[PDB]
């Protein structure tokens, strides 16, 4: 028993337009870079499809997350820790450039500079951002498949679609899309970390942000081959991986990440879970992957329990910490309301980044159709989106715990109904699904209303203990190359001392 | 003559050493963001699975390499001839891929053609010795140079001795080696500093506290 | 050292966890500041977007290293109510890519010049020490004109400088303006609303020198003149806030997530709140991913489902279970209980004009305007003239007004509904079906082109002593929609069932939805705005307002909030969404940008008559008047060229002109002082004589075309430009990719109202100045470049329909390389041009038309019919049966000091707009004190306007939205109209003044004001016409209630008195070109929809590679599976769409979710990036709009009648485009023209 914590993420897909603007916010800020410009951290994909890199889910080919093995032990799918690295010369399983789409410019300078008498209007041609050459055309980029882009054949390739008779989604009348934003999953047991032979990777202790070491990462590019989403990139220019780093820098002071506050459809919760530690290896390899989703759930811990109070303590867990738990909307959509489900909990990592699933158009019938338990509002039975389509991408292909939560959404619908149009009390649809009036109103004020202090609750990393903020506060920023950064021994060749720190000790005591 | 051959095996050695060392500590202090394998797999898959490991495989056991001293020979011809043949056509295909593969080729560094450049050269040259050690059977020709090497690695003058009258394509074998390591700190090569030992060891996960 | 810690291997070690499953370590993390130094900034700014997106979204500009770097949305927007979700953070992708543009490769940095042009400048310059006379040499050279207007879109821009270029476009603006007239000189900029300021920059100085101000909202196709002609309002909406009041929302052709994107949540959210929506799109859109029920209707087919479903909401709300709310509703707030005479035909009736006071005995005691107020029946039997009818607003006072009373005795009296009960006899009166015609790609249900319906009415003795027959709207709208009555009426439904006009059956076979949906529906919509009393809302965008017969979408789904009360109340309502065109200071922002505080009036034109006359497209019209006349009509009443019920509509006062006269209009004056008699009086005279003649009816004389364009704002050569390569042959005098032969080719009826030739005038444009950050399409083919500062770079103000707050664009850092912000850059031409027309131009006189306006007066003026005085039917009557004639002064050179500086005119005339005037001294004063003034000059003493920020302060001032005190003003002058006391709307904010620094700080909530229909207040959210319904306030109609009825003699005869199920118009684009020019390809005609892309807002962000990436890396077309394989079109083949328009180059999308049939190409991808060489044109490709072209509607040309009579972006011919048809195939050869030697192939 160790309590640890972390801002865990719940990304309301109901409520996602697929707008993107969560992708570009954050490829703005942190790869803009050459190396990783063709690398988004956050990136939406339209589902039915492969997505980006293409085909991402399919295991078998890529090879990633983890096995649980005869003996009952967990092994990278990868392979064990030789198998690794008998790899490490040329990483078999490792995706190609042409995966993801190969990073492209246009020659707009061509439209200024182009030459009196051209014997057509000008253009801008494309170029590739790897090569410098002239690209011919455009064949990929790393949103290709947005909004049903290709022939449903080629989409329907979708990993999701296994066990699933999809003939009949090939007809117009059936038609049905939705919208997958992702980002790192900042694992409670990443199998990134575990694939990295230099030992690169690590989980902070103090938020559970998974971070690559930009100083000791060596280039092995195993990791990449290891995360079972993908979502670790190689910067190809320094030779280095790097990937979503749940925006630290802000959450460090109790801001939102960038992809969460700017979020147009207000569908991203930010809010921290306490996690018994010392649990996470015996939760991850539970025999049946359908369990996986239940085991996370036990090993996450009730923050208004005060025997869980005192052990977070007694853990080092900052009270402003606790605090932030008791009123977490991650905690009240993925362990009360049972709104919020992991994304793909089969690769056993123990995903931090949670999904409501959406709901839908009711699917096309013979007739207008008639009122069924909820009135004039759907069913959870007549939704259009596939349930067992859901239930591949959010609970091992176990529908059950997507219906329930799809019928309470539409219960709380039901009720806030009765309410707002008919002015009575109406529990029926409530009831049904097993929730209060109380959770109800609950789960409206979150997803309906929203407010911005509501959506997120992130607590301070405080960076202040088991460290010296207060001559960090005087000196840090000036970055003159003192060169005595990154190491606890003060001798360096170079002579030097550090700019940020105290060197004239006290002779007072 | 006499004079090159004191500054190549009596001098040079100890320059080529010196910067070896302490570069690799300078750039291990102030360049950790620069020490990587810059690996250009994901630009082009082809034929690397092939290249790389028939190269890193092969380099990697003629090192391990480098029971009287004739009979040492005898399996240095044949175990070292074979892994050096094997060396030598990856080194050759990775040499055909970073020149030639628009994409690689395009995002190389200099010094990358270089040290490649080097080692191919440094793999023929070694397969061409060994028609001449062929003609020492008794192991005289390896000796002399494990003389050299033994006088050289325990800091006693006079290392250059050992080689007296040893076929002149070892000279220039030990020459071009011990400039690959005067160049090590400054190219790629530092990847080989790092080799993953302590994962065969390690616990799966790594969580690091507050510093 | 890092490297001696590796020694402290294991003293790092700490616990393991999780049974040696993991490692906690006790290591070095400050490398962790590499991604912390990377977040920190310099700065954030706020600022906003200055683009047409109805957005509004304040951001936080990130300044770091003293660059902009990114941008993230600013979230501190005062809060809604705490039962509704805010708005924070709002924003979408387009807008997080903004920051790209500031330092990218398609950044405009210098003022450029075409080569070719600079050339002949600067060696003309050495000749003539007069720039104008330099201009002159140029211009008056045929093959020097020539060699540069030919160079347009071709290469050759050379860097200038301010200085150069500034005299340049001073010189030629003199010159234009002396020797042809001022009217000759124009600019176009659309939105306003989206940077005021910035769009007044140039609006100030072509106003102030008497340049012609083109449109925007009817040009675009966004105006739905369907509301002028139900509310004779503009455009005024609820705010998206308020959707989350409604408990049934229908999205119709409104792609929300898309084209809505900050607004979204308030669709997503209010679902949770119990609401139900549903989602009507041909195809599988965004919206639908959204909703609870996907309808698809069979694209343009949209007003028969509306049809239907109002058919079964009046059957079942209406007559079998009359709804208490729903039937006080409309007796209280329509027209329907309004009296229609009855005209006699041969054997049946058809309906006319409706009954008048002055058609009576005693005229029903009204003296004043009695030919101007409609007639109904009190439950009592008894006729009369009920309060609100238009005749009250002008010529009286505290009759204007919804109150249910006599007009005469005021008292309280009751207004009956239908005749049915109470008639001397039953007549039949025919109505127009056009049902049964259309083209071959819809489906048609054969009826009768007259179907004869039995309507009760009663005869009435007139005050000329005939007699006539009458009947009530209700009654007319009942059987115009099929209803059984008891009369046994052959063409009414027998049941939903029945094919008869307008009945679910009837539905379902044109638009082929299932008439079970439709009746569900219709049910639950009128079911749950019963149940709440109106909160039932329709969404609805471009996918039914872009079609010909817009009109007859938008009245369908109108009526159906009517006939179920929603229009009025929170929750309910038509919520109309396409352009940001609320510009809410509104009357503080129209005396800044048409210098209306200097000079009156400006000169304003309704921009679709201008393209298609001026680009000629009219030289290729297809379609004819005469085969959209109601079937009813006197076929030879109406015989000509559509553009010859353009020109008839100008010279009657409907419609504005430019230029205006065949003659330089500075020069009018000087003839009427020789002549003996005042300058109006000359001209009317010249006028009825002919001696001087309307520009219009010689487009290509040499004289009567503009020579001056200004675009700014705009990239109407690659987005809003339809007829594309029309443009750029008959303006521009370029190559150009037309297919086929205009009406002299095809020797076809030449107009009646308009000189011909069979060689039209080319390259009609002297000098195109476009301003702009990025080389756009347009800037690619214009004469002079000017560097804009981009919206980072500037200040300004934005506001949109979508919320009610006002915040500003700000300059994060000054503007890089040498560019200047809009405001800037028109200061410095007003200056240059000040000087260089001294001893050209001086204090001239000016005759300026000006058609009727709306909401003047003089909009009482045809109240029977219409009446041509060229057809000697009536006199030549200014301001009545013809266009004002003004008396404008110009002092050309003091155009620099008048431009910065406020007016005299706002303190000696005052200040008003929608009928409503006021006294804004008080608002002077305050702004002397605020911009200070001037020490000399001709402005001495006036406020000055010297920076952005004097012109933003003079808008936010003078506006009742942004200044309580003139909000008080302006309520108290309405209340003198309707005699109510509507100053309690603002008296509780009366000492709110919103500044522009406050808004820097925090974006404000604007003030109720009369500008508008709904309130900004805290218990009730932003509704349209809930003024109305609630203040009792008239709606600016004829009746004053919502006109279901369009009694207009044009109306009448174009079959649309009563809303009417009309299809597609044919274009016949396609069946004169389809294999003309085979490649090999099977090629197949398909339905060519433009709806609003997700990569770009319009063209913008068009070429921003962030866009190009997210989206198919350039122009790319959608088209579905079973189309595509026909054709052997693979998922990104390179295809080519055309007609007889033009032909455009792009890449496939093959989908699922695209129905067979259609096929779509977003909305604006422009000319500039990743386009192939054309199979078909041996051209660079084309754009989507080089396959449409312009056909204008008659019944967007009604003028001086009340609610149709016009204004600014109130009324006028619009831009349809979904009609179109189009020939797809595969591409061959992709040659890109370039000399690269980089072509390909592609096979089969
Ligand atoms: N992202 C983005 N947002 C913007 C803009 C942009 O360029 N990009 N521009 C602004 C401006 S200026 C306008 S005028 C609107 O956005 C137009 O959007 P709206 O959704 O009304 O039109 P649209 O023409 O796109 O039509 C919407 C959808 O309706 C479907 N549709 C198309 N034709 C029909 C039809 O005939 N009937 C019916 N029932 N539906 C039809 C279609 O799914 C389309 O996407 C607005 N915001
Ligand atoms: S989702 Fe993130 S933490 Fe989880 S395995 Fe992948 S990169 Fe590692
Ligand atoms: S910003 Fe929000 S609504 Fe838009 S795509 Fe991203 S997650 Fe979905
Ligand atoms: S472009 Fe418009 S909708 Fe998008 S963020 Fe900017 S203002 Fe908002
Ligand atoms: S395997 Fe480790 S060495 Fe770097 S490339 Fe991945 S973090
Ligand atoms: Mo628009």
């Amino acid at each position: 028993m160790k309590i640890r914590s972390q801002v865990g993420m719940v990304l309301n897909l109901d409520k996602c337009i697929g707008c993107h603007t969560c992708s570009v916010t954050c490829k703005n800020v942190w790869t803009s870079r050459e190396g990783v410009e063709y690398a988004w951290f956050n990136n939406v994909e339209t589902k039915p499809g492969q997505g980006f890199p293409t085909d991402w889910e399919n295991q078998e080919k890529y090879k990633g997350g983890w096995i649980r093995k005869i003996n009952g032990k967990l092994q990278p799918r990868m392979g064990n820790r030789a198998m690794l690295l008998g790899k490490i010369f040329a990483n078999p399983h490792l995706p190609g450039i042409d995966d993801y789409y190969e990073p492209f410019d246009f020659d707009y300078q061509n439209l200024h500079t182009a030459p009196e008498g051209s014997k057509s209007q000008p253009i801008a041609r494309p170029r590739s951002l790897i090569t410098g050459e002239r690209m011919a055309k455009i064949e990929k980029g790393p949103n290709w498949e947005d909004d049903l882009g290709g022939e449903f054949d080629k989409l329907a390739k979708d990993k999701n679609f296994d066990n699933i008779q999809k003939a009949m989604y090939s007809q117009f009348e059936n038609t049905f899309m939705m919208y997958l934003p992702r980002l790192c999953e900042h694992c409670l047991n990443p199998a990134c970390v575990a694939t990295c032979p230099s030992g690169a990777i690590y989980k902070r202790e103090e938020d559970g942000i998974v971070l690559i070491d930009q100083d000791k990462c060596r280039g092995w590019r195993m990791c990449i081959t290891g995360c079972p989403y993908k979502k670790i990139y190689f910067n190809w220019k320094s030779g280095k991986s790097e990937k979503c780093i749940f925006c630290y820098p802000r959450i460090e002071a109790g801001q939102p990440t960038v992809c969460s506050e700017t979020c147009v459809g207000r569908i991203r919760y930010l809010g921290v879970l306490l996690y018994d530690a010392d649990a996470i290896e015996r939760a991850a390899s539970t025999e049946n992957e359908k369990d996986l989703y239940q085991r996370q759930l036990d090993v996450f811990l009730d923050p208004n329990d005060p025997k869980v109070i005192e052990q977070a303590i007694k853990d080092g867990i900052p009270l402003s910490v606790i605090e932030a738990a008791q009123q977490s909307p991650v905690y009240k959509m993925a362990m009360e309301w049972k709104l919020a489900l992991p994304l793909h909990p089969e690769y056993r990592t123990l995903p931090m980044v949670w999904y409501v699933p959406p709901l839908s158009p009711i699917q096309s019938a013979a007739d207008a159709g008639e009122l069924g338990s909820n009135g004039i509002l759907p069913d959870v039975e007549s939704l259009r989106i596939p349930v067992q389509y859901l239930a591949n991408l959010l609970t091992a292909g176990d529908t059950k715990p997507v219906l329930r939560a799809l019928k309470r959404m539409l219960a709380m619908r039901h009720y806030k109904r009765a309410e707002t149009v008919d002015g009575k009390v109406d529990t029926r649809a409530l009831e049904e699904v097993g929730l209060t009036e109380a959770q109800a109103q609950e789960m409206y004020r979150y997803l309906a209303i929203a407010n911005y202090e509501d959506r997120f609750v992130v607590p301070s990393s405080h960076r202040e203990l088991a460290r010296e903020a207060f001559p960090e506060k005087n000196g840090c920023g000036f970055t003159f190359g003192d060169g005595c950064h990154g190491s606890d021994t003060k001798f360096n060749l170079f002579n030097s001392r550090r700019i940020d720190a105290i060197d004239v000790t006290s002779k007072t005591e | 003559m006499q004079f090159l051959n004191m500054f190549f095996f009596d001098i040079y050695p100890y320059i080529a050493g010196a910067v070896f060392l302490i570069g690799s500590w300078l750039r291990y202090d102030y360049g950790q963001y620069t020490w990587r394998a810059a690996s250009s797999q994901m630009l082009d898959r082809k034929g690397m699975n092939l290249a790389s490991n028939l190269f890193h495989i092969g380099i990697l056991g003629i090192f391990v390499g480098y029971l009287p001293i004739e009979v040492k020979q005898k399996m240095a011809m044949f175990a070292g001839g074979a892994s050096g043949v094997l060396c030598l056509i990856g080194g050759v295909l990775l040499l055909k891929r970073r020149l030639f593969s628009p994409r690689v080729r395009a995002t190389t560094t200099g010094a990358d053609i270089l040290i490649l450049s080097l080692l191919v050269i440094q793999c023929a040259l070694g397969l061409l010795t060994i028609p001449f050690s062929a003609q020492h059977m008794d192991g005289s020709e390896m000796m002399k140079l494990v003389g050299w090497a033994q006088s050289v690695v325990t800091f006693h003058g006079g290392a250059s001795q050992h080689l007296d009258g040893v076929a002149f394509i070892f000279r220039l074998h030990l020459v071009l080696g011990m400039t690959l390591f005067l160049l090590f700190p400054f190219s790629r090569l530092i990847h080989i500093w790092s080799v993953p030992v302590e994962y065969l060891t390690r616990k799966y996960q790594l969580v690091r506290a507050r510093h | 050292s890092k490297f001696l810690d590796r020694f402290r291997y294991f003293k790092q070690k700490g616990e393991t966890f999780a049974d040696g499953h993991g490692q906690l370590l006790n290591t070095n993390r400050d490398w962790e500041d590499g991604y912390r130094q990377r977040w920190q900034h310099d700065k954030i700014v706020r600022s906003t977007h200055g683009v047409n997106c109805t957005g509004s979204c304040s951001w936080k500009i990130y300044v770091k290293n003293g660059l902009v770097t990114w941008e993230t949305q600013q979230t501190d927007y005062p809060r809604t109510r705490p039962d509704l979700p805010n708005h924070e953070p709002r924003g979408c992708p387009r807008g997080a890519s903004y920051s790209w543009y500031l330092y990218s490769a398609n950044r405009l940095k210098y003022p450029m010049m075409r080569k070719r042009l600079m050339k002949m400048w600067r060696e003309a310059k050495a000749l003539h020490s007069d720039p104008v006379e330099a201009w002159a040499s140029i211009i008056e050279d045929a093959d020097k004109a020539k060699s540069f207007k030919q160079a347009r879109g071709r290469g050759g821009f050379v860097r200038s400088s301010w200085q150069e270029v500034n005299e340049l476009i001073a010189a030629s603006n003199v010159y234009t303006i002396k020797n042809y007239g001022p009217d000759r000189v124009a600019g176009f900029s659309p939105i306003p609303a989206m940077s005021m300021v910035s769009y007044a920059s140039g609006a100030r100085y072509l106003s102030l020198i008497g340049g012609t101000c083109l449109s925007f909202y009817d040009w675009y196709c966004d105006l739905p003149p369907a509301s002028p002609q139900t509310w004779g309002e503009q455009t005024d909406v609820p705010e998206s806030a308020d959707w989350y009041n409604s408990s049934y929302i229908i999205a119709w052709g409104s792609n929300v997530p898309q084209t809505r994107t900050p607004d979204a949540h308030f669709f997503t959210e209010v679902r949770y709140k119990g609401t139900k929506t549903v989602a009507v799109t041909p195809d599988y859109a965004e919206i639908a991913k959204l909703c609870d029920l996907w309808l698809a209707p069979k694209q343009g087919t949209d007003a028969a489902m509306a049809l239907a479903m109002g058919h079964v909401m009046l059957r079942e709300f209406h007559l079998d279970n009359p709804s208490q709310y729903f039937t006080d509703y409309v007796r209280r707030y329509t027209d329907m209980p309004m009296l229609v005479m009855l005209e006699e035909r041969d054997g049946y009736y058809a309906a006319g004009r409706m009954l008048r006071a002055a058609d009576l005995v005693d005229a029903l005691g009204q003296e004043n305007n009695p030919e101007w107020k409609t007639v109904a029946f009190n439950t009592n039997g008894e006729m009369v003239a009920p309060n609100g009818s238009i005749g009250f607003r002008w010529g009286e006072k505290g009759k204007w007004n919804l109150e249910q009373r006599d007009g005469k005795t005021g008292e309280e009296t009751e207004l009956q509904l239908s005749l049915l009960g109470s008639q001397d006899e039953i007549a039949e009166v025919g109505f127009p079906y056009f049902g049964g015609d259309g083209t071959e790609h819809f489906n048609k249900v054969e009826l009768e082109n007259v179907l004869l319906h039995k309507l009760p009415v009663k005869r009435l003795q007139l005050a000329d002593g005939s007699t006539a027959l009458v009947t009530t709207v209700y009654d007319l709208t009942l059987a115009n929609y099929g209803l059984e009555r008891g009369l046994n009426d052959v063409n009414c439904a027998t049941s939903y069932d029945d094919v008869k006009a307008y009945t679910p059956a009837w539905a379902e076979q044109i638009t082929g939805v299932s008439r079970s949906q439709i009746i569900r529906i219709a049910r639950e919509f009128a079911d749950n705005a019963d149940k709440t009393h109106g909160r039932s809302m329709i969404i609805v965008g471009a996918g039914l307002n872009h079609w010909y017969h817009l009109d007859m979408n938008y009245r369908g789904l109108i009526n159906m909030l009517i006939f179920c009360g929603c229009v009025g109340q929170s929750g309910g309502g038509w919520a109309h969404y396409v352009g940001q065109e609320k510009l809410r200071p509104q009357t503080g922002w129209q005396p800044l940008a048409f210098a209306l505080d200097w000079q009156r009036p400006a000169r304003h034109m309704n921009s679709t008559s201008y393209f298609y006359n001026h680009s000629s497209q009219w030289r290729y019209e297809t379609v004819t008047a005469e085969e959209l006349l109601s079937p009813m009509a006197d076929k030879s009443r109406y015989t000509g060229h559509l553009i010859d019920f353009n020109v008839r509509a100008e010279r009657m006062g409907w419609l504005p002109s430019a230029p205006q006269l065949g003659t330089n209009p500075l020069t009018i004056a000087g003839e009427a002082e020789k002549a003996g008699m005042n300058p109006v009086d000359y001209t009317v005279k010249s006028l009825k004589e002919g001696s001087i003649r309307f520009a219009a009816e010689q487009p290509e004389n040499g004289k009567n075309h503009p020579r001056n364009l200004f675009i700014w704002r705009s990239n109407l050569l690659g987005s809003s430009g339809k007829g594309h390569e029309f443009m750029l042959k008959y303006l521009l005098g370029t190559e150009h990719g037309i297919q086929g032969k205009d009406l002299g080719q095809q020797g076809g009826v030449k107009p009646e109202e308009v000189d011909w030739q069979d060689n039209g005038l080319e390259g009609k444009l002297d000098l195109v100045v476009t301003l702009d950050f990025r080389l756009s399409s347009t800037c690619l083919y214009s004469d002079i470049i000017l560097p804009t500062a981009t919206w980072y770079e500037k200040d300004d103000m934005n506001t949109s329909d979508m919320h009610p707050f006002i915040h500003p664009l700000s300059a994060a850092v000054d503007p890089a390389w040498e560019a200047k912000s809009d405001w800037e850059i028109y200061k410095a031409i007003a200056k240059k041009f000040s000087e260089v027309c001294v001893g050209h131009l001086g204090k001239e006189t000016d005759i300026v038309t000006l058609p009727i306006q709306h909401d003047s007066a003089a909009e009482l003026a045809q109240p029977l019919d219409v009446k041509d005085w060229k057809k000697g039917e009536c006199d030549l009557i200014p301001g009545k049966t013809a266009p004002h004639i003004m008396v404008v002064e110009r002092d050309y050179p003091a155009t620099y000091e008048r431009f910065t500086s406020i007016g005299p005119l706002m303190e000696k005339i005052g200040n008003g707009g929608k009928g409503i005037a006021w006294n804004t001294q008080s608002e002077m004063d305050l702004l002397r004190k605020l911009n200070y003034t001037k020490a000399e000059g001709p402005a001495k003493g006036q406020p000055m306007l010297n920076t952005a920020i004097d012109a933003a302060e003079m808008i936010l001032t003078l506006a009742p939205e942004t200044n309580g005190q003139v909000a008080v003003k302006a309520w108290a002058a309405l209340s003198e109209f309707t005699g109510r006391d509507h100053t309690h709307l603002a008296l509780n904010k009366e000492d709110e003044k919103i500044r522009f620094r406050d808004i820097q700080a925090q974006p404000r909530k604007i003030i109720s004001s009369p500008t508008w229909s709904g309130l900004e207040d805290e218990h009730v959210s932003y509704n349209a016409g809930y003024t109305n319904v609630h203040e009792l306030i008239p709606w600016r109609t004829l009746s004053g209630r919502q006109q279901l009825y369009q009694d207009h003699q044009w109306m009448r005869d174009f079959g649309e008195s009563l809303l009417v199920y009309r299809p597609p118009i044919d274009t016949r684009s396609v069946k004169e070109v389809i294999g003309q020019k085979s490649n090999g390809n099977q090629e197949k005609a398909l339905n060519f929809l433009t709806p609003h892309q997700k990569w770009g807002i319009h063209s913008t962000y068009s070429d921003n590679l962030l866009m190009l990436t997210l989206g198919r890396g350039g122009p790319v077309v959608w088209l579905s599976e079973a189309d595509a394989k026909d054709l052997g079109i693979a998922d990104n083949d390179w295809i080519e769409v055309f007609n007889s328009n033009g032909a455009l180059t792009a890449r496939a999308v093959v989908s699922q979710r695209v129905p067979a049939g259609m096929t779509m190409m977003y909305h604006a991808q422009e000319r500039i990036v990743n386009l192939p060489g054309s199979e078909i044109t041996q051209q660079r490709g084309g754009i989507h709009n080089s396959v449409t072209r312009i056909t204008p509607k008659p019944t967007h040309m009604i003028g001086g009648y009340a609610h149709l009579a016009y204004g600014f972006n109130y009324y006028g011919t619009v831009g349809s485009n979904r009609d179109e048809f189009v020939v797809v195939r595969k591409m061959k050869n992709i040659d890109w023209l370039d000399g690269e030697g980089n072509d390909q192939v592609q096979e089969s």
